[PDB]
């Protein structure tokens, strides 16, 4: 029946390891889903409960699952930094380079919220490191502008192209100038990042250095 | 005003993330911040109740950064249960999804009130405070004093209060100096979880000589 | 012994580095430590005296680092002025070069002979001790006592203690409580710089019921 | 006298401002050595008193003197992290590429210590980036071992030789993965550092991170 599905998606987002066992044990739908087309799997990935992950995983739950925006389990596991239930769904043959509505793969957003063990073993299992999201954005670009110093490393290190660019011809050097990260800055000059380069405005990673005031690294971009 | 004072504390702590926190355990304003540009929809679930809608608001901060936030109503705001949060574009492209638990975001206001005493005797001081205004669960937070001495002494003492405890006695005190006092306040484990409260405003005692 | 406990605690603050400190201010030992293979020579001059040479062990420690130290004698260990140090390589090359002073690198032992007590009346405690034993200067140490509670409390108060005093009165304490308390040493200023001295050994008391 | 060049030797070292004016202006050598042929600019720039370096220097002290373990004025400002002496010696004509009886220059001594200011300000003067010690031992050989990631950073964007070996055959790569410093390890890596390369024992970088006991610098050579 339908309600011990919606009885399953409460218990897996409310951490319930017992109650998620005792509903699947009475024939509940593991790959029940919400409005949202959200699996308890989904749920339970978000709340970081790796327990009921191996348990739903266990009993056929649809690794690959996605809902209506696109994201699938992955997605939530990556961007929350879920170290160990980012490596159990990735074995069960979790698509690593699945893209929600925005493009974004679970590299993009583990890169972007800093998870750099995450960001390894997602391209340790094949994850696309030059991935353009629907803002042309790739990992890259996501690390270089919240300042993670260890995944631009990490990414450049495994073939990210250090010159690439955005809908906007914003390369990763524009976004570090831009939040002032000055050390991220040195690694993609010295990975060989086009200084020269500029946007869709005309304006380097120079020109943005002199507009946001900063005199350091208006010294290094000559 | 004093709510910006909290969100920017947050926003340090979590940048490109949806923080969600609560003032007097009556509300709930979850907000984040981006770049510049009804784009965004808020819905949420709490507790086996349909999906509604949060209404969100937009006003600018800092450097050309737009600052969103849905200050969810008194009415969907019961505490320890879980309360699902989803912010998805207009296009149906996702943007947050969280499961948050109300009473585990307390941001407090400052406790109020200070009177600091000298007691009877030299080197004793007597501290009394009240409880973050209009804020329940008072038997719940606990609080710390800070006592700071001038002349670059900077903080000479931190002593935690108890659960309910609006007293605090000090002793230990240097003679013929201007000492200065503050207490912040925090809900106390395990019903409740978040940060220490801004510290109060301050007063000050010249200890007598000796 | 307990010397190795402070000289671990310099390396991590300044690796590759010639470190300097006193225990007691009635002696001085400078060290530094490298690599792998009487090589070096330590001289040193103090206040218009004639440069002298000092006695340079050498002692392996951690992964095949060597450790070279000099222990200047108790003659040459005026506080308050100019003392110049060389260490040189055989080949006449250089190694350190510093200028310090006897009294701004003081790492005392802890604090000895705690004494905690509870009071008449529920929710004090007096606790006693002594300074480092045979240090002199003991009107010009100063005191920092640390109250920890069980139960992953961790430590709820700490509190300075004046130059000189080794008495300590706390409050504020919760009852039917393990609290354990433990005091640390330091040398006032201006006249004497350094750090703080380790924990002492701690002791506990079992506060009654209120 | 020399009586007034001792009294001057010991009011620089001691920091006493107004002694040095006085015992200048009663004919002084500002010049004046010590048996190790320290000059008081030597102990001036040791102890980090600005102020009496200016002074000495305004009455004529040698600034490129050098005591017999041959260090100068500059080597000590340079080993102590004293950025403004670094910066007066310098326009007043100190050699920055001087070298004591360790073949040492001011810019391996802040490289080793740390200062990375001081290592721009020395590179921004003309310090030879690439410049080897009696032990073969380049600036970057110091600032990789010791683990200072932005003197790393500053002097490879400089053109410091990734693959520099010392007297034992040792890279950077070596002493950074000798002393467990990951990130340079990764920075060395993407400028071109060569993995495979072998010390005079037969070892390379990954031998090493094996014999640390490191895993995760292990992974990363290979
Ligand atoms: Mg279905
Ligand atoms: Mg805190
Ligand atoms: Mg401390
Ligand atoms: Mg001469």
């Amino acid at each position: 029946h339908s309600d011990l599905g919606k009885k399953l998606l409460k218990a897996a987002r409310a951490g319930q390891d017992d109650e998620v066992r005792i509903l699947m044990a009475n024939g509940a739908d593991v790959n029940a889903t919400d409005i949202w087309d959200a699996t308890p799997l989904h749920l339970a990935a978000l709340i970081g409960h790796l327990e009921i992950v191996e348990v739903l995983l266990k009993n056929g739950a649809d690794v690959n699952a996605s809902d209506i925006t696109g994201t699938t389990p992955l997605h939530l596991a990556a961007t929350m930094g879920h170290k160990e239930i980012v490596e159990v769904l990735l074995k069960y043959g979790a698509d690593v380079n699945a893209y929600d509505l925005n493009g974004a793969t679970p590299l993009h957003l583990a890169a972007r919220m800093g998870h750099a063990e995450i960001v390894a073993v997602l391209l340790e299992y094949g994850a696309d490191v030059n991935a353009q999201d629907a803002a042309g954005m790739t990992p890259l670009h996501l690390a270089a502008a919240n300042g993670h110093d260890e995944i631009v490393l990490i990414l450049l290190l495994k073939g990210a192209d250090v010159n690439a660019k955005d809908a906007a011809g914003m390369t990763p050097l524009h976004l570090a100038a831009a939040n002032g990260h000055k050390r991220i800055v040195l690694v993609l000059i010295l990975a060989g990042a086009d200084v020269n380069a500029q946007d869709k405005f005309g304006k380097t990673a120079f020109d943005i250095s002199i507009d946001n005031g900063n005199e350091d690294l208006a010294k290094i971009l000559q | 005003p004093k709510f910006e004072s909290k969100a920017a504390l947050l926003a340090a702590r979590g940048p490109e993330e949806l923080l969600c926190f609560t003032e007097r355990l009556e509300d709930l304003v979850c907000f984040w911040e981006e770049a510049a540009s009804g784009q965004y929809s808020f819905s949420y679930q709490l507790e086996d109740e349909p999906w509604k809608l949060c209404r969100l608001h937009q006003a600018p901060t800092a450097r050309g950064a737009v600052r969103f936030w849905c200050s969810l109503p008194t009415a969907d705001t019961s505490s320890f249960v879980p309360l699902e949060l989803r912010v998805t574009a207009a296009s149906g492209a996702p943007r947050y999804h969280r499961v948050i638990h109300i009473n585990e975001v307390v941001l407090l206001d400052a406790p109020v009130g200070l009177v600091a005493r000298l007691a009877d005797e030299s080197g004793h001081v007597v501290l009394r405070w009240l409880p973050p205004p209009e804020t329940p669960m008072t038997s719940h937070i606990r609080y710390e004093v800070d006592v700071s001495a001038g002349q670059g002494a900077g903080s000479v003492q931190r002593v935690e209060i108890l659960e309910g405890r609006t007293e605090c006695v000090l002793s230990n005190l240097r003679g013929r100096t201007r000492y200065t006092f503050a207490v912040r306040a925090r809900m106390a484990e395990p019903s409740f979880g978040g940060f220490w409260s801004a510290w109060s405003e301050p007063v000050s005692l010249l200890t007598p000589s000796d």
